[PDB]
């Protein structure tokens, strides 16, 4: 059954990378000017 | 009577714009003036339909 | 001589192994691709204008904003003469989903969708108003807003 | 072509030849020039352009094959800035649009 | 009437131009004045087909 | 001239082993891939004004 | 059947080099005069 | 049927060598007056 | 018969020395007088 | 009649001017008074062949 342990794998790298991708958030910006 | 128009359209929220130039915005569950309440919506295919069968989409002059 | 002439066919076959017509195909070949690549998947939304009467009641909504990656809207912010109402500042969030530069004098805004799906808000406080003025951008629709007017209540 | 200013009416777009200059001379409704102010374009990458800071004559040259953008023009005497949507890969190109303002 | 001349032809979108000078951009799924709803718009070969079974091309002179 | 045909279509299919009609089919996979992940679970909530 | 993984490989090769074609965003530029 | 292959070799060097050849352009070249 | 591509050799050789020869133009002078 | 003679001779297009110093281009589908229909086009040589069996080439004195 190695097909299951490689689909884990690669789904896990595929995780492990949306995690990275949702767990940051930027900030505001306010600006001004005269 | 008042055609409501999509002015905005994700998935779960929707923003609907009256024939007079009002403002609403709906979910599935909320009751809809006119129309009774929200039987469905869809992103795909920009169609909203209610519960007293009545469809409401785009304008076809300005899609 | 036929050894110099079988010579010089050879020579020939080597020196330019690619026929013109394979050139023409090849060409043609790269351009065909070339227009998938920027081909987009269905229908490139419809570009279009809008001026909206703004309604600052508290029990109100806000405005909404369809928008589209890739490119920018003006916006313009008059009173309800629609004389030119000038903008003092902004504070706007998600700096990575839209593009903006603003002229600090002026009265319109220019805005670039930097992201492709996720909404943003944007609030903006005017010269004498007390009260600031949000409004929501969302992007990817079918309905391009090159040019929004708005004629404020006040 | 003549512009319009009304929301409802369709934005102009420009046929465009890759790699070849366009001239863009802005006329009023008079026929005489409305000097640009200020410009804004998009994607570079695909759009090439000088613009001398003085005249009403913008020098165009479509860099990429097929990819279409929008340009707001602001004049010297303009509150409203023109906006237009330029695409490249037609039968045609215009070397040069006489365009006419409302004011 | 209108005589619409291409102005710009790409998957998705048409861009005509009429005989009384009125400039528009329309849809593969939209009406046509004059020639009714819109059957096909074509990438290829320049060509516009409508409902009523009409083909939209450039102008002669302009190529 | 067929082993110059061969070649040539081996060249080509070397050179693009993708068809342009595979290649917008899968720009379409990307964009719904994209769409997907801009996609946001539960009820999005409503802005307001309040006093 | 066994010829054919090899080419799966080029055809993920030319699809990996076309997956970040999009990813990029140009700059809108802004220009003042006088 | 075995020297088509090593023959395609050297179109293949022709074929890398147009896309180079071709999709590369320079920009515009403006004068100023006085 | 080894004679085949001996003289392929010093045909190319000289055609690749040929062919850049018509490939490199320089550009024209200008001079002015007062 | 009026006498046109090649300028400019390209594939995909072609270059004319007529003897009253009135120019033009043409492609392979389209019109010509005085020579009819342009049934093809000859980038070789600057030969232009219509449908009245006549060929615009070059002038003598442009030659």
């Amino acid at each position: 059954q190695q097909e299951i342990q490689q689909r884990t794998s690669d789904m896990l790298t595929a995780a492990t990378q949306l995690v990275q991708d949702w767990k940051q958030v930027e900030t505001q910006v306010y600006t001004e000017g005269t | 009577r008042i055609i409501y128009y999509i002015q905005a359209v994700i998935p779960g929220r929707a923003w609907l714009i009256g024939s007079n130039g009002s403002t609403l915005t709906v979910r599935e569950g909320s009751k809809i003036p006119g129309y009774g309440m929200v039987k469905l919506i869809d992103s795909l295919q920009g169609r909203i339909l209610t519960s007293s069968g009545q469809v409401i989409k785009f304008s076809q002059e300005d899609s | 001589e036929v050894i110099d002439k079988k010579a010089f066919k050879d020579m020939t076959r080597n020196l330019y192994p690619l026929n013109p017509e394979q050139v023409v195909k090849l060409k043609q070949i790269y351009e065909t691709s070339e227009y998938a690549k920027a081909a987009t998947p269905g229908t490139p939304p419809k570009p279009t204008a809008t001026s909206q009467f703004v309604n600052l009641s508290p029990g109100s909504t806000p405005p909404v904003i369809r928008l589209s990656q890739g490119f920018v809207s003006s916006l313009v912010f008059l009173d309800s003469t629609g004389a030119p109402w000038p903008i003092a500042a902004y504070d706007l969030g998600d700096p990575s989903s839209f593009n903006i530069q603003w002229d600090k004098t002026s009265n319109t805004l220019m805005i670039q969708a930097t992201k492709l799906y996720n909404y943003g808000n944007l609030a903006v406080r005017l010269r004498g108003l007390n009260t600031p003025v949000m409004l929501t951008l969302i992007p990817g629709q079918k309905a391009v807003d090159y040019r929004v007017d708005l004629r404020v209540q006040g």
